[PDB]
DNA sequence: GCATCCGTGAGTCGAG
DNA sequence: TATAATGGGAGCTGTCACGGATGC
C-alpha cells in the first residue's frame, strides 16, 4: 500500500501473478504452492506499480533505476545527517553516473501537478485559473497579422500582375505553399530563369516602393 | 520634550514577557538545553516514550535523543531560502529475544526547524508563526438534553484524534444507551465486560430513583466477561469474525490503550475534580492480570444518575467556560504532528522486522526518517496554523504570536460557527480580549491574548488577581483559572486605597462574574489593573473609556496595518505602553550591560561594557518585510555616550526613541470643508509631503529562472534580439540591471533568451523575410520586465547559479536572478488614513498651503477631519486626544493617560489654559490687540451660549480655547470661519491600503486555458468580474447589447474578441457577436457525460455550433 | 532649494556609508533645510562641493565656499562622521518657484 | 496536460479518473480472456462500476476517489458542471470581461451628477485602441502598431 | 440558421461511439521523453487532432493545400488545431457500467 | 478581514 | 458499502 | 398517521 | 521461476435546515 496502487489494484494484479502461478507450477518438486506463488504475486504486484502510478508512464528499467537512486540519496542522506548533493549521489551510484546524469535522471522523474490544487483557503482559487493560454492568438496578434496580409497586398498590387503572381506563387501566399522555378515557369510558360528574373524585379521594385512608404518597416518586430 | 503622567494607579507587576506563550511552549516542547537524563515525559521526549518499545521476535526501543547545531543561521536561512533547523539525532538499540544479540545505535531521524528569539519559525525562506488554537478541553461533561427537559447528555472526550467521543444517554424506554462511532448499545453490556456483576451496580447505583434499573438486564449477567466482549464485538463490528484475541485487542485499542486512546493531562485533572475520584492512567480503563478493569465508567454514569435524581452537588457545565476550554500551543501542535510521524515509523519498522534477514540487522536498516520528516515538514509548510508572518509593522508580527484561533485541524469550520461560540464569556475577563477581532466571518473566531493573561502547563488561561486580606491589600499575586476566579469575591482596580488599605465603605467587586457592591470584610481579591481586561493592541488607544466597543474594535486592528515611516513619530497621548511593546517585539537593539559606547556608524554600533569584553551590534538595514515594508534600525547613541543596563541603542523600524511609532502626529482641524471629506474621506495639506510626513519606503522583489530545455538552454544575457542601446542603457555585462538605476513599467530588470519553440512561418512572414531579407533569429526575448503601475530604485540584485560554490538549485535549473527595487512612497489621494479611536478614511484632496484654514497667528492646520464622522460612531477618544494634544502642541509637551486610569476633564482644561497663555500673552506682548474677525466670532459664540456675555475679548478667547476651540480663518477668503473650531494634535497612522496597489486596468490580455476567458487579478493583468449579480444589474436595467458584449466580445468569444478589437482600431463599429466558447465547452462536458446537447432552429432541426470539426 | 545630491561610494538614495551614522534618506532629509542665498541675480545654479572625515560632526559651514554664494543657516547639521568616517559630496541648488518634488 | 512556466507539467483530474477506469477495464479483458475464476472477475467488476463513478460524479457513492499523498478529492464531472465554482455559476451566468479596471474611490465635489473622475492612466488602458485609432488618424504615429510600440513604455508617452 | 431552441436527451452507446473519433486503449497521457502524446492514449493526436494547425504529427504535411487529408504514415489530420477542444473520443467496455446519475 | 474594512 | 471487507468476505469463503 | 435517515444547500469583488 | 509464507486498516467527533423517502 501507499506506492502509487489502490489496495484493490494490487489485490487483483497480484490475482494475476497467481494465475501465472497455477500454469506454471510444477508439483513434483513437493513444494507447497505458496512458495512458488509468492514469487509470481510480488513480480506481478511490482510490475504494476511501475507500469502504472505515474500520470506520465516511464519504462520500467528507468523505474528501477530512479528507485535506486532514491535508495541510494536516501542512504547517502542518513549517513550524512543533511541532503546530498548531486555530486555526492554521483560518486555514491559508481561509475557512469556524473552530476549531470543524476540532475537528469531526477528531472526526468518529475511528476505533474494537479490543475485542481487550490491556491488558498477558502475554495475559491484553483492553480489552472493563473495559467495563460499561449496557443490561441490573441486579438492585438490576429489584428497585426490582418493588417500584414492588407499591407502585403497593397504592396504586390503596385506591380503587375504577372510578377505579383510569380511573387505570390513563389512564397506561396496563395496555396500556402512555395513552388519552385521549375512550376512556376511552367505555369507562366517561361524559363526557370526568366520566372526568377521577374521575381528580382518584382523583389527589387518592392525594395524601392519600402525604401519609399516605409509602411512594411514596422511589422519586422 | 517634557512627558507628563496620569493616574493614580499603581501597578504591583509589569506586564510578563509578551511572546512567552511562544518561546515558552516550544522550549517546554523540546528540551534542547535539558540532559537526556534529566528530560522530563513531555513533547517530543514523551513522543518517542509513546512509539517505543516496538515488537514483533526482535525488539527495537529507545534510550534518548539529541538535537545538534544549525547547518545555517537565520540570515543565511532567510537569503539562501532555507529552513532554520536542527538535526535529530536518536539513540536506539535493536535487541533478539532468542539470541539475546543486542545492537545499540544513534540514527538519524531527519530535522526540526527552531524557533527564534522573537518567537516566529523560518521555513523555506519565509517566516511563519505558528498561531495557538483555543479548543474544548478533554475530560467528562454533563449537558442539558435539548429535546428531553428532564434528562441529560453525558460526554466524555478524549484529546483531538486520540480516539472517538462517547454518549451515554437515559433513553426513553429506561435502559442507558452508549454512543460510539455512531453506534447506540446497552451500557449494561460494557459494564459486564469490565467484569461488574449485578450485585455491584446494585449497591452502587441503588440509592437513586430506580434508573437503575434500566441498567438491570438478566441477559447480560448470564454471560461472563468473555462471552459478554464477544457480543459487544458482534455489536460493533458487523462482517468480522468474533475471534476472541481480536476482540481483546480491538476493545483494548478503543479504551484502555494509551498509544490510541489519550485524555490531556487536562482532561485527567478535569475529569478527577469533577467525577470526584482518581485515575491511574489517561485512558477509561485498564488491561490487568488477563482481564479490563474499570477506572471511569462507573463514576461517569453515577454521576449521570445522581444528576437525573436532582442529588445535591451536581451540576451542568458550560462547553464556552474558560475552564472548559484549553489552548494548544506551539509545542503541543507540533509534538502532536512528531507523535503522527513517529507512528508511521513504528509501522515502517515493523512491516521491516518481518520480512529482511532476520541475522544482520541494525537500528539504522530498520528505521525509515522519510515518514516522520515528510509529517514535521507537513505540518510546518501546509498547517492551517502555520501562518505566513504579519510582518507590516513589529506591532503587526507581536500580536501575531498572540493571537488565539478556534479553526484549524480538529477545530471549528466556519458556515458551522454559531453565536454561542463567538460570543464574549464572562470568564473571558482578563484571559481573552472582548475587543479586538475581526469584522467579518472569523468573528469570535479569532480573539487575542489579554495583556497580563498567561497560559498554565495544562493549557488553561490564567490571569493575576492580588490577595486581599481583612480589607488589606497585599503585594501577593495569584494567577487563576476561570474555575478558581468563580470562587472569590473580585473587587476592581480603580477601588480608592489608602496605603495598603480599601478607603471606601461600599466596594465594587465580582462573583462568578456577577456585578455586586460588597463591604471590604467580603473581598478576597482585588483586581492587577485595567490593563489585564484587554489585548495589547486594545491597550494601545488612549482616552478608551470614550469610545463605542465596536469603533475600539476598529482602531484596535487598524494599528497592525500601520506603515513604518521614514520620519515616525510616538503618539502625543500614548497610554504608557508604548515602549514594551518594541522592546519585546526585539524590533529596537539595547543594552547587554552597562559600559562606555565605542563605535557608532550606520550600519553598526560596536559597544564595551564592564566586563572589557568589545560586543559589536550589526544593523538590519533597509530589510524587506513579508508585507513588503521596509524594516531597519537606526543608530540613537553616538561616541563615548555611557549607557547603563537596557539602555537604548539602536531605534527598530515604527519606533521613536524606544517608543511605539505607527503614524505621525499632525495639527488637525475638525470642520466640514467643501464636501471634500464628505462621507468619511480625509483632506489634507501639501506641507505634509513637504516635509515628508507620511512617507514609508517599500521594497519588491522580482525573480526569475534561466532553465534546460528540449529545445535548447535559456540564458541570462544582454544580447537581446530587436532591441536597442536605449533599452540595453542601463543593463550590465551579464545581462542584469545596474545597482542605483531608476526603473520605471517596462524596462528590463533581467535581460533572458529562450530558443524559440519549431516554428513554420506564416507565408506573410516568408514574403517580408525576403523583401527586408533578415534571417530569423534562432532565440526570442524573455526578458523579466518592471510589471505595470511598478517601479522604483534597484538596490540589490541577487544571482545563483548551478556549478558555483554551495549553490544547488532544483533539477534542470541553471541559474536564477533576483532583483531587489526600493521605492519612497509619499502621501497621495487613495491612501488610507485612520486614528485609534476607529476613524478611518482616504485622502480626498490635498491643497495647497494657502488654502488651507488656519490660525491668527498665521498657522496652517495639516488635517481637516469631517465632525460628522464623531456623532454616529460615537467615538469620543478622539476627542479629548485633540483637546490634550492642543495643550501639548502649545506647552511643547506630551503625556501618558492610560486606559480607565487617565487625564479627566478638569487636568486637560488646566494645561489647555497654560497653553492658552503661551498662545495669547505672546501676542499681546508683542503689541497685537483683538482681531475684527475674531470679534466677529466671539460674537457669534456668544449667541450660541459658549462665551459668558460682558468678558473682555481675551476672557472669551480663553473661554473658548478652554473647551478646546479656537478662531479659524479660510485660507482662500482671508473671512473667519462663523464659529470657533476644535483644532488639536491628533496622532494618525498611514495604513497599508495604498491606492498605489490597489490601481489596475485592462483593454485585452490573458485567457485562461479551458474557458477561454480572462485571467484574474491585477499580478496577472486580469480582467475584473462581471458576476450573477452585475448580470442582473444590467438586465433590471434592460440594456441588452452591454450584457451581451459582456457575456461575449469582451470575454470568451474568440472570433468576436478579435473581430472587435480589428474593428475598433480600424475605425469600424464592433461586429455581431458569436457563441461563447463556454458554453462549447459546456456542450462537451455534457457529451462527456453521456448527455446529448443539440442547439436547433424552430424547426426542431439541429443547429452545428462547431462549424463540422466536431463531427466525421 | 537643493535639487540634486552626489556622494562618492553611493549608487541611491536608500545606502549608508560607512563611518557616518546618518543613512542617505536622513543626509538628504538634512539637506533640504539648507538655505543658500544668491548676491547674484543672474545666477540660476550653484553646486556646492563638500569634502570632510575623521571624527567631527559636519555641519553647513563646510561647504566650500563660491562667489556671490551666503549660507544663511551655517549651523545647520549635515553628518556625524565618526574615526576613518569619511564624506564627500557635491549638491546641486537651483532658483524655481513653488514645491516641485524629485 | 500543460507545461507551466518552470518547465513542469500540471493536468486535469479527468485524465487520472480516464486512467484509472482504463486500467481497470483492461485488466479486466485480459482477466476475461485468460478464464480467471468468479471472486475475481466479480472484484474486477465492482472496481470497474466504482471507476466509472468516480469519473461521472466523485465522492457520490461511498468514499471519494483521492490522489496518491492527499486528502483532497479528485474533481469529476460533476463537480465541473455543479456549485458555486461550477460551470454554470462561475463560467456561464457570469464572467471576467475586457476593457475593464478597478481601483480606490474619493469623492469630488465639483462633478456634475453625470461624471466621474478617471485617472488617466486608467483610462488610456481601458480605452486604449481607440487611441490607437486617434493616434493614426493624427500624425502622432504611421499606423496602429507603431503608436502601440509608442505607448508600451512609459518614458515613450507625450 | 438563427438558434431559437436546446435539446438535451439520453445518449444511446451508438450515438457515443459516433461521435467518438476513436478508442482509446491505453492510460497513457504523453511520452516521458520526446513529450508528445502517445498511440491510443488520452492525448493521441490519431484521435483528437492535430497539435499544430495544418500539420500532422510526423511532419509530412505542413500546409493549409493539404486539408482532411489524413496522413499514411502518422495517422494524423491536418486541420485547425482548434479541433482538439471539440472532438469525443470513447472507452469500450468489457461489461456494461451504469451510469451513476440514473442510479443515486 | 471584513465587514466594512478595521480588518 | 466497504468493497475491501466484502471481498475479504467473499476470499472467506472458499 | 409520525419518528427517523440520507443528501444538499448555506453573500459579493478583492489577493491568495 | 520453487524453504514456507493464505481476511485491511483508519476512523475523527461544537451546522441546521431541512427537504422528500422509509419504518412501527
Ligand atoms: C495559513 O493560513 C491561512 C489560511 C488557512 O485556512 C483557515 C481555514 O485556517 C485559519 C486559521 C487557523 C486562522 O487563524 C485564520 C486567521 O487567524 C485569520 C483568517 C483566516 O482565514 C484564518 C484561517 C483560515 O482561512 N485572520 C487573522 O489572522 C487576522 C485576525 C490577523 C492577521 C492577518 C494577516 C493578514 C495574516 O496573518 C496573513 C499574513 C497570513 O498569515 C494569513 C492570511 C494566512 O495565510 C498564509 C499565507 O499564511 C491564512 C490564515
Ligand atoms: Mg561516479
Ligand atoms: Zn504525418
Amino acid at each position: 500500500t501507499g506506492r502509487g496502487l489502490s489496495f484493490l489494484d494490487l489485490i487483483q494484479e497480484g490475482n494475476q501473478g497467481l494465475i501465472r502461478a497455477v500454469e506454471k507450477f510444477e508439483y513434483k518438486r513437493r513444494f507447497k504452492f505458496s512458495t512458488y506463488a509468492t514469487w509470481w504475486i510480488r513480480q506481478a504486484i511490482n510490475r504494476a506499480i511501475a507500469d502504472q502510478a505515474r500520470t506520465i508512464r516511464i519504462p520500467v528499467h528507468m523505474v528501477e533505476t530512479i528507485n535506486k537512486l532514491s535508495r541510494t540519496a536516501r542512504q547517502l542522506q542518513q549517513e550524512l545527517g543533511r541532503e546530498p548533493t548531486y555530486e555526492e549521489i554521483a560518486e555514491a551510484m559508481g561509475p557512469g553516473w556524473d552530476a549531470k546524469r543524476v540532475e537528469e535522471t531526477l528531472k526526468i522523474a518529475q511528476e505533474p501537478v494537479s490543475l485542481e490544487t487550490p491556491i488558498g483557503d477558502e475554495k475559491d482559487s484553483f492553480y489552472g485559473d493563473f495559467i495563460p493560454d499561449e496557443h490561441l492568438p490573441s486579438p492585438v496578434d490576429a489584428a497585426t497579422q490582418s493588417l500584414l496580409s492588407e499591407e502585403l497586398e497593397k504592396a504586390l498590387s503596385k506591380l503587375s500582375e504577372r510578377e505579383a503572381m510569380v511573387l505570390k506563387l513563389r512564397k506561396g501566399l496563395i496555396d500556402g505553399r512555395e513552388h519552385t522555378l521549375e512550376e512556376v515557369g511552367a505555369f507562366f510558360g517561361v524559363t526557370r530563369e526568366r520566372i526568377r528574373q521577374i521575381e528580382n524585379k518584382a523583389l527589387r521594385k518592392l525594395k524601392y516602393h519600402e525604401s519609399r512608404t516605409r509602411k512594411l518597416r514596422d511589422f519586422l518586430d | 520634550m517634557e512627558i507628563k503622567r496620569f493616574g493614580r494607579i499603581r501597578e504591583v507587576i509589569p506586564l510578563p514577557p509578551l511572546t512567552e506563550i511562544q518561546v515558552e511552549s516550544y522550549r517546554r516542547a523540546l528540551q534542547a538545553d535539558v540532559p537526556p537524563e534529566k528530560r522530563e515525559n513531555v513533547g517530543i521526549q514523551a513522543a518517542f516514550r509513546e512509539t517505543f518499545p516496538i515488537e514483533e521476535g526482535l525488539v527495537l526501543d529507545f534510550l534518548e535523543y539529541r538535537l545538534g547545531e544549525p547547518p545555517f543561521p537565520q540570515d543565511e536561512c532567510r537569503e539562501k531560502d532555507l529552513t532554520y533547523q536542527a538535526p535529530l539525532y536518536a539513540r536506539l538499540q535493536l535487541i533478539h529475544k532468542d539470541t539475546g544479540l543486542i545492537k545499540e545505535d544513534e540514527v538519524f531521524l531527519g530535522h526540526i526547524p527552531l524557533m527564534t528569539e522573537d518567537g516566529s519559525f523560518i521555513i523555506n525562506g519565509a517566516d511563519r508563526v505558528i498561531v495557538s488554537q483555543i479548543h474544548r478541553s478533554p475530560g467528562v461533561y454533563f449537558t442539558p438534553d435539548p429535546a428531553r427537559p428532564g434528562r441529560y447528555i453525558a460526554s466524555i472526550i478524549p484529546l483531538p484524534k486520540r480516539g472517538p467521543w462517547i454518549d451515554l444517554e437515559v433513553e426513553p424506554n429506561g435502559v442507558v444507551s452508549m454512543k460510539v462511532n455512531k453506534r447506540k448499545f446497552p451500557l449494561v453490556l460494557l459494564l459486564r465486560v469490565l467484569g461488574y456483576d449485578q450485585e455491584t451496580l446494585a449497591r452502587e447505583l441503588g440509592a437513586y430513583g430506580e434508573l437503575v434499573q434500566g441498567l438491570m438486564d438478566e441477559s447480560v449477567f448470564a454471560m461472563r466477561p468473555e462471552e459478554a466482549l464477544i457480543r459487544l464485538f458482534t455489536l460493533l463490528r458487523p462482517g468480522d469474525p468474533p475471534k476472541r484475541d481480536k476482540a481483546v485487542a480491538y476493545v483494548y485499542g478503543l479504551i484502555a490503550d494509551p498509544r490510541r486512546y489519550d485524555l490531556g493531562e487536562a482532561g485527567r485533572y478535569k475529569a478527577e475534580e469533577k467525577l470526584g475520584i482518581r485515575l491511574s492512567g489517561r485512558t477509561l480503563a485498564r488491561f490487568e492480570d488477563g482481564e479490563f478493569k474499570d477506572e471511569v465508567f462507573l463514576p461517569t454514569l453515577r454521576y449521570l444518575f445522581a444528576l437525573t435524581a436532582g442529588v445535591p452537588g451536581h451540576e451542568v457545565d458550560d462547553i464556552d467556560h474558560l475552564g472548559n476550554r484549553r489552548i494548544r500551543t506551539v509545542g503541543e501542535l507540533m509534538t502532536d504532528q512528531f507523535r503522527v510521524g513517529l507512528a508511521r515509523l513504528a509501522r515502517g519498522v515493523r512491516e521491516r522486522m518481518l520480512m529482511g534477514s532476520e541475522d544482520s540487522l541494525t537500528p539504522a536498516k530498520l528505521v525509515n526518517s522519510r515518514p516522520l520528516e515528510a509529517a514535521i515538514r507537513e505540518f510546518f509548510s501546509r498547517s492551517q496554523l502555520s501562518q505566513f508572518k504579519d510582518e507590516t509593522n513589529p506591532l503587526s508580527s507581536l500580536r501575531h504570536k498572540r493571537r488565539i484561533s478556534a479553526l484549524g485541524p480538529g477545530g471549528l469550520t466556519r458556515e458551522r460557527a454559531g453565536f454561542d461560540v463567538r460570543d464574549v464569556h464572562r470568564t473571558h475577563y482578563g484571559r481573552i480580549c472582548p475587543v479586538e477581532t475581526p469584522e467579518g466571518a472569523n468573528i469570535g473566531l479569532i480573539t487575542s491574548l489579554a495583556a497580563y493573561a498567561r497560559v498554565d502547563e495544562l493549557g488553561f488561561i490564567r490571569t493575576p488577581y492580588r490577595r486581599v486580606v481583612g480589607g488589606v491589600v497585599t503585594d501577593e499575586v495569584v494567577y487563576m483559572t476561570a474555575t478558581e476566579e468563580d470562587r472569590y469575591t473580585i473587587a476592581q482596580a480603580n477601588t480608592p486605597l489608602e496605603g495598603n488599605r480599601i478607603a471606601a465603605e461600599r466596594v465594587v467587586a465580582r462573583r462568578k462574574g456577577e456585578p455586586v457592591i460588597v463591604s471590604p470584610e467580603e473581598v478576597e481579591f482585588m483586581d492587577v489593573s485595567p490593563k489585564q481586561v484587554f489585548s495589547v493592541n486594545t491597550n494601545l488607544i488612549p482616552f478608551l473609556e470614550h469610545d463605542d466597543a465596536n469603533r475600539a474594535l476598529m482602531g484596535s486592528n487598524m494599528q497592525t496595518q500601520a506603515v513604518p515611516l521614514i520620519r515616525a513619530q510616538a503618539p502625543v497621548v500614548m497610554t504608557g505602553l508604548e515602549e514594551r511593546v518594541v522592546r519585546d517585539s526585539l524590533a529596537a537593539l539595547y543594552a547587554e550591560e552597562d559600559g562606555e559606547v565605542a563605535k557608532v556608524d550606520g550600519n553598526r554600533i560596536v559597544v564595551r561594557y564592564e566586563d572589557g569584553r568589545l560586543v559589536e551590534y550589526p544593523l538590519r538595514r533597509f530589510y524587506r518585510s513579508n508585507q513588503g515594508t521596509a524594516l531597519d534600525q537606526r543608530p540613537r547613541v553616538v561616541v563615548g555616550q555611557r549607557v547603563r543596563k537596557g539602555d537604548l541603542l539602536a531605534d527598530g523600524p515604527a519606533s521613536e526613541n524606544g517608543f511605539l511609532a505607527l503614524g505621525q502626529n499632525v495639527l488637525v482641524a475638525i470642520m466640514p470643508f467643501d464636501g471634500y471629506n464628505f462621507e468619511d474621506a480625509i483632506v489634507i495639506s501639501e506641507e505634509l509631503l513637504k516635509r515628508d510626513f507620511y512617507t514609508s519606503i517599500h521594497i519588491e522583489r522580482y525573480e526569475i529562472e534561466a532553465r534546460d530545455t528540449k529545445l535548447g538552454p535559456e540564458r541570462i544575457t544582454r544580447d537581446i534580439p530587436h532591441l536597442s542601446e536605449a533599452a540595453l542603457r542601463d543593463l550590465d555585462e551579464e545581462g542584469v540591471v545596474r545597482i542605483g538605476a531608476e526603473v520605471k513599467p517596462g524596462d528590463i530588470l533581467v535581460g533572458r533568451t529562450s530558443f524559440k519553440g519549431e516554428s513554420e512561418p506564416t507565408p506573410e512572414e516568408r514574403l517580408l523575410r525576403s523583401i527586408f531579407g533578415e534571417k530569423a533569429r534562432d532565440v526570442k526575448d524573455t526578458s523579466l520586465r518592471v510589471p505595470p503601475g511598478e517601479g522604483g530604485i534597484v538596490v540589490r540584485t541577487v544571482r545563483l547559479r548551478r556549478g558555483d560554490p554551495g549553490v544547488e538549485l532544483k533539477p534542470g535549473v541553471r541559474e536564477v536572478v533576483r532583483v531587489y527595487v526600493a521605492q519612497k512612497r509619499k502621501l497621495q489621494v487613495g491612501d488610507k488614513l485612520a486614528n485609534r479611536h476607529g476613524n478611518k478614511g482616504v485622502v480626498a484632496k490635498i491643497l495647497p498651503v494657502e488654502d488651507m484654514p488656519h490660525l491668527p497667528d498665521g498657522t496652517p492646520v495639516d488635517v481637516i477631519l469631517n465632525p460628522l464622522g464623531v456623532p454616529s460612531r460615537m467615538n469620543l477618544g478622539q476627542i479629548l486626544e485633540t483637546h490634550l494634544g492642543l495643550a501639548g502642541y502649545f506647552l511643547g509637551q506630551r503625556y501618558i493617560s492610560p486606559i480607565f486610569d487617565g487625564a479627566k476633564e478638569p487636568e486637560i482644561k488646566e494645561l489647555l489654559a497654560q497653553a492658552f497663555e503661551v498662545y495669547f500673552g505672546k501676542r499681546k506682548g508683542e503689541g497685537f490687540g483683538v482681531d475684527k474677525r475674531e470679534v466677529e466670532v466671539l460674537r457669534r459664540a456668544e449667541k450660541l451660549g459658549l462665551v459668558t456675555p460682558g468678558k473682555t475679548p481675551e476672557e472669551q478667547l480663553k473661554e473658548l480655547f478652554l473647551q478646546g476651540k479656537v478662531v479659524l480663518y479660510d485660507g482662500r477668503t482671508g473671512e473667519p470661519i462663523e464659529g470657533p473650531i476644535v483644532v488639536g494634535q491628533m496622532f494618525i497612522m498611514k495604513l497599508y491600503h495604498m491606492v498605489e496597489d490597489k490601481m489596475h486596468a485592462r483593454s485585452t490580455g490573458p485567457y485562461s486555458l479551458i474557458t477561454q476567458q480572462p485571467l484574474g487579478g491585477k499580478a496577472q493583468f486580469g480582467g475584473q468580474r462581471f458576476g450573477e449579480m452585475e448580470v442582473w444589474a444590467l438586465e433590471a436595467y434592460g440594456a441588452a447589447h452591454t450584457l451581451q458584449e459582456m457575456l461575449t466580445l469582451k470575454s470568451d468569444d474568440i472570433e468576436g474578441r478579435n473581430a472587435a478589437y480589428e474593428a475598433i482600431i480600424k475605425g469600424e463599429d464592433v461586429p455581431e457577436p458569436s457563441v461563447p466558447e463556454s458554453f462549447r465547452v459546456l456542450v462537451k462536458e455534457l457529451q462527456a457525460l453521456a448527455l446529448d446537447v443539440q442547439t436547433l432552429d424552430e424547426k426542431d432541426n439541429p443547429v452545428d455550433i462547431f462549424e463540422g470539426l466536431a463531427s466525421k | 532649494a537643493v535639487t540634486s545630491v552626489y556622494i562618492e561610494d553611493v549608487l541611491h538614495e536608500f545606502s549608508t556609508i560607512p563611518g557616518v551614522k546618518e543613512d542617505v534618506v536622513e543626509i538628504i532629509l538634512n539637506l533640504k533645510e539648507l538655505v543658500v542665498r544668491f548676491l547674484n541675480p543672474s545666477l540660476q545654479t550653484v553646486t556646492l562641493l563638500l569634502k570632510a572625515e575623521g571624527p567631527k560632526e559636519v555641519k553647513a559651514r563646510d561647504f566650500l565656499p563660491v562667489a556671490d554664494v551666503e549660507i544663511m543657516n551655517p549651523d545647520l547639521h549635515i553628518a556625524t562622521l565618526e574615526e576613518g568616517g569619511r564624506l564627500n559630496m557635491e549638491v546641486r541648488v537651483d532658483r524655481g518657484v513653488g514645491y516641485v518634488p524629485a | 496536460m500543460v507545461q507551466v512556466d518552470g518547465g513542469r507539467f500540471a493536468t486535469s483530474d479527468l485524465n487520472d479518473l480516464y486512467r484509472r477506469l482504463i486500467n481497470r477495464n483492461n485488466r479486466l479483458k485480459k482477466l476475461l480472456a485468460q478464464g480467471a475464476p468468479e471472486i475475481i472477475i466479480r472484484n474486477e467488476k465492482r472496481m470497474l462500476q466504482e471507476a466509472v463513478d468516480a469519473l461521472l460524479d466523485n465522492g457520490r457513492r461511498g468514499a471519494p476517489v483521492t490522489n496518491p499523498g492527499s486528502d483532497r478529492p479528485l474533481r469529476s464531472l460533476t463537480d465541473i458542471l455543479s456549485g458555486k465554482q461550477g460551470r454554470f455559476r462561475q463560467n456561464l451566468l457570469g464572467k471576467r470581461v475586457d476593457y475593464s479596471g478597478r481601483s480606490v474611490i474619493v469623492v469630488g465635489p465639483q462633478l456634475k451628477l453625470h461624471q466621474c473622475g478617471l485617472p488617466k492612466r486608467m483610462a488610456l488602458e481601458l480605452f486604449k485602441p481607440f487611441l490607437l485609432k486617434k493616434m493614426e488618424e493624427k500624425g502622432i504615429a504611421p499606423n496602429v502598431k507603431a503608436a502601440r510600440r509608442m505607448l508600451e513604455r512609459q518614458r515613450d508617452i507625450k | 440558421k438563427e438558434v431559437r431552441k436546446v435539446r438535451i436527451a439520453l445518449a444511446s452507446p451508438e450515438k457515443i461511439r459516433s461521435w467518438s473519433y476513436g478508442e482509446v486503449e491505453k492510460p497513457e497521457t504523453i511520452n516521458y521523453r520526446t513529450l508528445k502524446p502517445e498511440r491510443d492514449g488520452l492525448f493521441d493526436e490519431r484521435i483528437f487532432g492535430p497539435i499544430k494547425d495544418y500539420e500532422c504529427a510526423c511532419g509530412k504535411y505542413k500546409r493549409q493545400r493539404f486539408e482532411g487529408k489524413v496522413c499514411e504514415r502518422c495517422g494524423v489530420e491536418v486541420t485547425k488545431s482548434i479541433v482538439r477542444r471539440y472532438r469525443m473520443g470513447h472507452i469500450e467496455l468489457a461489461t456494461p457500467a451504469a451510469h451513476i446519475w440514473f442510479v443515486k | 478581514a471584513x465587514x466594512x474594512x478595521x480588518g | 458499502s466497504d468493497p475491501v471487507r466484502q471481498y475479504l468476505h467473499e476470499i472467506g469463503q472458499v
